[PDB]
C-alpha cells in the first residue's frame, strides 16, 4: 500500500478584534497525529496518536515554531488577499492550505502537493512536477510571480521530495503496530421491507482502516447502480471507518443481488448475499 | 462565498446494544464556511458533554467535523443531531436510526 | 514534520 503524510491548515479571520482562528492537523494516511488550535491554552503542537509521543521535546519545539510560522503567514495572507479582492473589513474570510507527500508500496516518493484556497475556492497550487504553479485568477497570478522570483517551488520540492518522505517513513516505522496494520471491513447485510412489493438491502462495512473502500451491488452478476444509495465513508471515532451501500429490490428477489466489497485488507474481494 | 450546506450522519461508533456503553456520533461534512453549531440531542434535550474532532477539510475544500459523546443506549431513549449553519434557515435535526 | 515556513502570498 501507498502512504501519505498530509497537513491541513485553516485560518478564519475575526473582524472585530484579534488574530485569526487557526487550526492545523497532521495526518499519516487516515490517522490524525498532531494538531494545533490557536484557541487551545497550550499554544503548542499537540500529539494525537500514541506513536508520536515517542518524539522528544526538540521535535515538539520545532513543530510548534513552524506551525506558528504557518499561522502568521495565513494572518498576513488574509490581509493581503482581502486587499487583492477589494473586500471590506466587515466579513470573516478563510484561508485553507494543504500539503504533503505520498509514497508507494516501496515507501519511495510518489507525488507531492501544496494547495491554497481563499474562501473555499482554489487560489494557488503547486503543479505535479513541483516546479511551477497553477493560479486560478489574477490575484493568485500576483502571488505566483512573487513565489517564482522567490524560488518557492524549489524549496517546496526539496521538502516534499526529501524531508516529507523521510519523516513519513520514520512515522510508519515508529507507528508500525497501527499504521502498518490494515483492518479489513467487518461486513453484514440487513433487510428492511418498505411495502408489500419493495425491500431494501443494506450492505455494511464497519471497522476498516484505511478509509479507502469500494462497495458495489450486482444483480445476476452485473453491476447495478440504479436504485442504490451509497453513503460517504465516515469515521467511527476510534480510528476506523464505516460505510454502507443499499439497493432497493422487489420483495422476493433478494437472492439475485450481491454486494461486493474491496479493501486493502481483503486479499480478494468479499461477496455478501441475503439469506442471511 | 460559495456557501455549502452540511451533510449530516448520525450513528454509533459500535453496533448499538441496550445497556452497553458506546458513542453517539454526528458527522458533519461538505460545509463551508467552517462556523457551525452541532448539538446532540437526547429525547429532544441538548446533551452537554459533547466533544468534536479537529477541523479539517476535503480536497474540494469543504469542511468536516465529528461530534461525539459517550452514551449507553436504551430501548426508549431517542437520539438526534441538531445542526445550524449560515446555509440553513432553521436548525436541521437528524434522528439516530439504529435499525438500518 | 512541517515544512520550514510558508512564504506570504
Amino acid at each position: 500500500g501507498s502512504h501519505s503524510m498530509r497537513y491541513f491548515f485553516t485560518s478564519v479571520s475575526r473582524p472585530g478584534r484579534g488574530e485569526p482562528r487557526f487550526i492545523a492537523v497532521g495526518y499519516v494516511d487516515d490517522t490524525q497525529f498532531v494538531r494545533f488550535d490557536s484557541d487551545a491554552a497550550s499554544q503548542r503542537m499537540e500529539p494525537r496518536a500514541p506513536w508520536i509521543e515517542q518524539e522528544g521535546p526538540e521535535y515538539w519545539d520545532g513543530e510548534t515554531r513552524k506551525v506558528k510560522a504557518h499561522s502568521q503567514t495565513h494572518r498576513v495572507d488574509l490581509g493581503t488577499l482581502r486587499g487583492y479582492y477589494n473586500q471590506s473589513e466587515a466579513g470573516s474570510h478563510t484561508v485553507q492550505r494543504m500539503y504533503g507527500c505520498d509514497v508507494g508500496s516501496d515507501w519511495r516518493f510518489l507525488r507531492g502537493y501544496h494547495q491554497y484556497a481563499y474562501d473555499g475556492k482554489d487560489y494557488i497550487a503547486l503543479k505535479e512536477d513541483l516546479r511551477s504553479w497553477t493560479a486560478a485568477d489574477m490575484a493568485a497570478q500576483t502571488t505566483k510571480h512573487k513565489w517564482e522570483a522567490a524560488h518557492v517551488a524549489e524549496q517546496l520540492r526539496a521538502y516534499l521530495e526529501g524531508t516529507c518522505v523521510e519523516w513519513l517513513r520514520r512515522y510508519l516505522e515508529n507507528g508500525k503496530e497501527t499504521l502498518q496494520r490494515t483492518d479489513a471491513p467487518k461486513t453484514h447485510m440487513t433487510h428492511h421491507a418498505v411495502s408489500d412489493h419493495e425491500a431494501t438491502l443494506r450492505c455494511w462495512a464497519l471497522s476498516f482502516y484505511p478509509a479507502e473502500i469500494t462497495l458495489t451491488w450486482q444483480r445476476d452478476g452485473e453491476d447495478q447502480t440504479q436504485d442504490t444509495e451509497l453513503v460517504e465513508t465516515r469515521p467511527a471515532g476510534d480510528g476506523t471507518f464505516q460505510k454502507w451501500a443499499a439497493v432497493v429490490v422487489p420483495s422476493g428477489q433478494e437472492q439475485r443481488y450481491t454486494c461486493h466489497v474491496q479493501h486493502e485488507g481483503l486479499p480478494k474481494p468479499l461477496t455478501l448475499r441475503w439469506e442471511p | 462565498m460559495i456557501q455549502r450546506t452540511p451533510k449530516i450522519q448520525v450513528y454509533s461508533r459500535h453496533p448499538a446494544e441496550n445497556g452497553k456503553s458506546n458513542f453517539l456520533n454526528c458527522y458533519v461534512s461538505g460545509f463551508h464556511p467552517s462556523d457551525i453549531e452541532v448539538d446532540l440531542l437526547k429525547n429532544g434535550e441538548r446533551i452537554e458533554k459533547v466533544e468534536h474532532s479537529d477541523l479539517s477539510f476535503s480536497k474540494d475544500w469543504s469542511f468536516y467535523l465529528l461530534y461525539y459523546t459517550e452514551f449507553t443506549p436504551t430501548e426508549k431513549d431517542e437520539y438526534a443531531c441538531r445542526v445550524n449553519h449560515v446555509t440553513l434557515s432553521q436548525p436541521k435535526i437528524v434522528k439516530w436510526d439504529r435499525d438500518m | 514534520y512541517l515544512e520550514p515556513g510558508p512564504v506570504t502570498a
